[PDB]
RNA sequence: AAACUUUCAACAACGGAUCUCUUGGUUCUCGCAUCGAUGAAGAACGCAGCGAAAUGCGAUACGUAAUAUGAAUUGCAGAUAUUCGUGAAUCAUCGAAUCUUUGAACGCACAUUGCGCCCUCUGGUAUUCCGGAGGGCAUGCCUGUUUGAGCGUCGUU
RNA sequence: AGGAAUAGUUUUCAUGCCAAGUCGUACUCAUAACCGCAGCAGGUCUCCAAGGUUAACAGCCUCUAGUUGAUAGAAUAAUGUA
RNA sequence: UGCUGUAAAGCUGGGUCGAACGGCCUCUAGUGCAGAUCUUGGUGGUAGUAGCAAAUAUUCAAAUGAGAACUUUGAAGACUGAAGUGGGGAAAGGUUCCAUGUCAACAGCAGUUGGACAUGGGUUAGUCGAUCCUAAGAGAUGGGGAAGCUCCGUUUCAACGUGCUUGAUUUUUCAGGCCAACCAUCGAAAGGGAAUCCGGUUAAAAUUCCGGAACUUGGAUAUGGAUUCUUCACGGCAACGUAACU
RNA sequence: GCGAGAGACCGAUAGCGAACAAGUACAGUGAUGGAAAGAUGAAAAGAACUUUGAAAAGAGAGUGAAAAAGUACGUGAAAUUG
RNA sequence: UUGGGCCCGGCUCUUGUCUAUGUUCCUUGGAACAGGACGUCACAGAGGGUGAGAAUCCCGUGCGAUGAGAUGACCCGGGUCU
């Protein structure tokens, strides 16, 4: 997941199973003030939903990861 | 199959989570009687129910 | 657990309670980021029970406002009504059960059960 | 060839999971559950299968509401809240 | 004579009888009357700092409130937890809440997490398109309200 | 039915703006991932298809690809199986 | 170790063991086993025996390792021979996929190897399928049977539109204008069906990711062009043509 | 069902099928069918350390009243075996 | 002959709280809850726990008492207002 944070400027999040790509896009905008280029979603074998969120060129996904504080 | 329903796929997720070995710190509890997980399941040996 | 105190919460407004709830959810969000590295982080339990307390006080506070609005009214929301049993809600009221025909009321009054004794 | 060779042609489920009881007794073509009788309003149960009643009756699940009727009845179905003693 | 076979004794094996227990069962007696559209019984899926099951619970998820009591919990860890006190733990008690997807199951449907419509608010230059938040739309029947239909029928022009 | 002259119409010509939700998606598909109690010589639907010989997609040899898997070692009486 | 009793049995020496038990007068019964092709559990001889023989086939060396016929690598010899022992899929399975570690059990020899065990990782879509359509059929509703569970019936002896379209109205009222043969619904991952390709990329995903280049549907909407004074375009005998062209 | 008190009852092949994560594991397409399985010790004090072994383990040693109690756990019969 | 409404009681139920007397001496034992000696309480010598058979170590038992909550036109006794 962290290789995606660096190379493709895409953030990977665990997301609620009931939420759609419109709600995920809104949530990251309200929490972290960031614009998503797209939201690709996926339900994992363990039953949780994974979202690949690519940010627009205005944002550097690595900077956001440091801001959240997990890299 | 590759083409599976959501209701099927959610049951297969629980079957994986129920197939774990016993966490080892559980054997340290006082008056503990569980020595191992007695509900293991192999895919080839015992089939589910979907 | 510990966390926030419910008696301090009952002295707060809607705006103050909602503001503290937002702070707790980002705190829980911040903890979930740190759980990636700790990975054992017992403080998460305290914040989760803090969210439950703040949510409880908001819901309870909002329920007497509706109760005060409907106080004395004939019709109130069904979740604010008494929750006994299905059969006991269908049961006759005290007034209806004690109803009596005017013919039946005249005979009870005219001939009450007397109080007496024997051997005198 | 009515045995082993014929047993190789079993890949069409007659039953799938039931929405009421989740048992894999829902006949696909009949659209009926062979266990609980779904979608009929009443539950399938027979007096010639008393052991089947044991398997699915009050107390075999959570009783998430009947759990507390005895405890609420014992207090006369109080309305209000408990008062702290002075 | 060895070996082998058989018998016996000792010790070691195999196995779990015997003895002794028992938070279980079984039966008798005494007492009580309390499920559900205010959504039951049951099902599925989830929930713990570290849990698979049983038990408990429902996105407030081994629990929130309240009352009582009065210093724990405990396998480890850990307080931005607590101790002459609104105060640890407790299905001790319990009167306030929360109560996922469902289920008589109620918008329609369901081998699909499929497809609508209405009201209020809101975002995208929007009564109409797309998104979000909250609240609604089942059937039979009763009383009442309103809107109607019939040369069935009454008065009048 | 609605349409002009000092102005009218049209997005079936060109260009430009926004959006497209939900669920599946890994892997086996069989002489070991399915069903036959099993890693069972059985059964189980379908797509692609090189060179030589030839009537031929037959049989035999080969290219690409994939395997070299089936307890092994030593002998070679009788009676067997092929 | 013995003693007593014809006997059923009782008592006793030694060893083991560790929490209860017995004698006598009575009461009571789920009260005595060699069998029942008895029941359940456990164990033999058979017996280290039958056997582990289909699908042409292996060998040398190095590496690793305590240990190598069987693991890896190299060299060779072979086979499947495109109707494959190849490359994908449907049903069915459900994590077997990938990486790391690993040999107690399993792979009827072995095992350093594995579809085993343990720990993690992994499946990205407006365009691929679902979803939409209807097929045989299934099946609600008004109803009609049946004591009833339910059976019949699918437009049926029914007052069956949660109608639309406009001009609107901002008066959230309306004015009306048209229609209502047929019209609940479910029912196809092989029928019908709006739209995506190439190159690259992962340990494991890709018509899904990256790069580039397209397309459809719904919606909004301006400019250019087109057309009109012969108002709703011109040309061609014609077949017909067109950037448009109620 | 709820809440109690009892017994000349049974004592883990008995007593309910279930004294245990029992209507559990598991079978069957399905209706259904449905087990086995209690006992170290007062207390894990669940054997530190040394040594041989690739390891499991073994031998010393240690704990314990007892290891003639080592989770293959009280007692440990018979069949069967060295 | 006589109506109705409230307020406190009693009874019933739930729930909270409260209560006598050795751990004295010797022996065995890892542990005394065993044996012996000396006792205490007993409307309490049921039962259980605690390192083995414990009235007297602990929880309880007997005797009763009480806080809080409920509940009852249709149980009664008092008040009190019409
Ligand atoms: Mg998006
Ligand atoms: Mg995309
Ligand atoms: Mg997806
Ligand atoms: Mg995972
Ligand atoms: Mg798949
Ligand atoms: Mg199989
Ligand atoms: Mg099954
Ligand atoms: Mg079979
Ligand atoms: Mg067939
Ligand atoms: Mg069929
Ligand atoms: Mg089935
Ligand atoms: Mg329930
Ligand atoms: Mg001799
Ligand atoms: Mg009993
Ligand atoms: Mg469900
Ligand atoms: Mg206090
Ligand atoms: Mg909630
Ligand atoms: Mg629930
Ligand atoms: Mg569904
Ligand atoms: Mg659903
Ligand atoms: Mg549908
Ligand atoms: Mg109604
Ligand atoms: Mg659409
Ligand atoms: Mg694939
Ligand atoms: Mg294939
Ligand atoms: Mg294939
Ligand atoms: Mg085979
Ligand atoms: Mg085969
Ligand atoms: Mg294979
Ligand atoms: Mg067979
Ligand atoms: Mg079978
Ligand atoms: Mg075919
Ligand atoms: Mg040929
Ligand atoms: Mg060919
Ligand atoms: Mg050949
Ligand atoms: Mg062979
Ligand atoms: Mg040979
Ligand atoms: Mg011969
Ligand atoms: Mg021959
Ligand atoms: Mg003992
Ligand atoms: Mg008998
Ligand atoms: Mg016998
Ligand atoms: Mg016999
Ligand atoms: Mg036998
Ligand atoms: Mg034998
Ligand atoms: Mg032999
Ligand atoms: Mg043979
Ligand atoms: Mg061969
Ligand atoms: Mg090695
Ligand atoms: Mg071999
Ligand atoms: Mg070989
Ligand atoms: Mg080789
Ligand atoms: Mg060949
Ligand atoms: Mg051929
Ligand atoms: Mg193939
Ligand atoms: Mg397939
Ligand atoms: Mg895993
Ligand atoms: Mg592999
Ligand atoms: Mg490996
Ligand atoms: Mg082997
Ligand atoms: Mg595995
Ligand atoms: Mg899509
Ligand atoms: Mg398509
Ligand atoms: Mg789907
Ligand atoms: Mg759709
Ligand atoms: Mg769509
Ligand atoms: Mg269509
Ligand atoms: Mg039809
Ligand atoms: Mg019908
Ligand atoms: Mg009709
Ligand atoms: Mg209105
Ligand atoms: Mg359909
Ligand atoms: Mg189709
Ligand atoms: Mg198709
Ligand atoms: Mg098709
Ligand atoms: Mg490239
Ligand atoms: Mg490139
Ligand atoms: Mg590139
Ligand atoms: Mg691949
Ligand atoms: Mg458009
Ligand atoms: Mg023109
Ligand atoms: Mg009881
Ligand atoms: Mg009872
Ligand atoms: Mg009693
Ligand atoms: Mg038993
Ligand atoms: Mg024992
Ligand atoms: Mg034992
Ligand atoms: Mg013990
Ligand atoms: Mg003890
Ligand atoms: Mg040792
Ligand atoms: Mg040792
Ligand atoms: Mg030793
Ligand atoms: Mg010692
Ligand atoms: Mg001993
Ligand atoms: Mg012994
Ligand atoms: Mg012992
Ligand atoms: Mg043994
Ligand atoms: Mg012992
Ligand atoms: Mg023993
Ligand atoms: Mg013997
Ligand atoms: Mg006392
Ligand atoms: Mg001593
Ligand atoms: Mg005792
Ligand atoms: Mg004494
Ligand atoms: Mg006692
Ligand atoms: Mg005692
Ligand atoms: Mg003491
Ligand atoms: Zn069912």
């Amino acid at each position: 997941a962290m290789k995606k944070v660096e190379d493709g400027n895409t953030l990977v999040f665990q997301v609620d199973i009931k939420s759609n790509k419109h709600q995920i896009k809104s949530a990251v905008k309200e929490l972290y003030d960031v614009d998503a280029l797209y939201v690709n979603t996926l339900i994992r074998p363990n039953g949780t939903k994974k979202a690949y969120i690519r940010l627009t060129s205005d944002y550097d996904a690595l900077d956001i990861a440091n801001r959240i504080g997990y890299i | 199959p590759s083409q599976k329903s959501f209701r099927t796929k959610q049951k297969l997720a629980k079957a994986q989570k129920q197939n774990r070995p016993l966490p080892q710190w559980i054997r340290l509890r006082t008056d503990n009687k569980i020595r191992y997980n007695a509900k293991r399941r192999h895919w080839r040996r015992t089939k589910l129910g979907i | 657990m510990a966390g926030v105190k419910t008696f301090e919460l009952r002295t707060k407004s809607k705006e103050q309670l909602e503001s503290q709830l937002v702070e707790l959810k980002q705190e829980l969000a911040t903890l979930k980021v740190q759980k990636l590295q700790r990975p054992s982080l017992p403080r998460i339990h305290t914040v989760r029970k803090n969210i439950a307390r703040v949510l409880t006080v908001i819901n309870l506070n909002q329920r007497e406002n509706v109760r005060a609005f409907y106080a004395g009214k004939k019709y109130i929301p069904k979740d604010l009504r008494a929750k006994k049993t299905r059969a006991l809600r269908r049961k006759l009221t005290k007034f209806e059960a004690s109803q009596e025909t005017e013919k039946a009321r005249k005979q009870r009054i005219a001939f009450p059960q007397r109080k007496f004794a024997i051997k005198a | 060839g009515k045995g082993t060779p014929s047993l190789g042609k079993r890949h069409n489920k007659s039953h799938t999971l039931c929405n009421r009881c989740g048992r894999r007794s829902f006949h696909v073509q009949k659209k009926t559950c062979s266990s609980c009788g779904y979608p009929a309003a009443k539950m399938r149960s027979h007096n010639w299968a008393l052991k089947a009643k044991r398997r699915r009756t009050t107390g075999t699940g959570r009783m998430a509401y009947l759990k507390h009727v005895t405890r609420r009845f014992k207090n006369g179905f109080q309305t209000g809240v408990a008062k702290a003693q002075t």
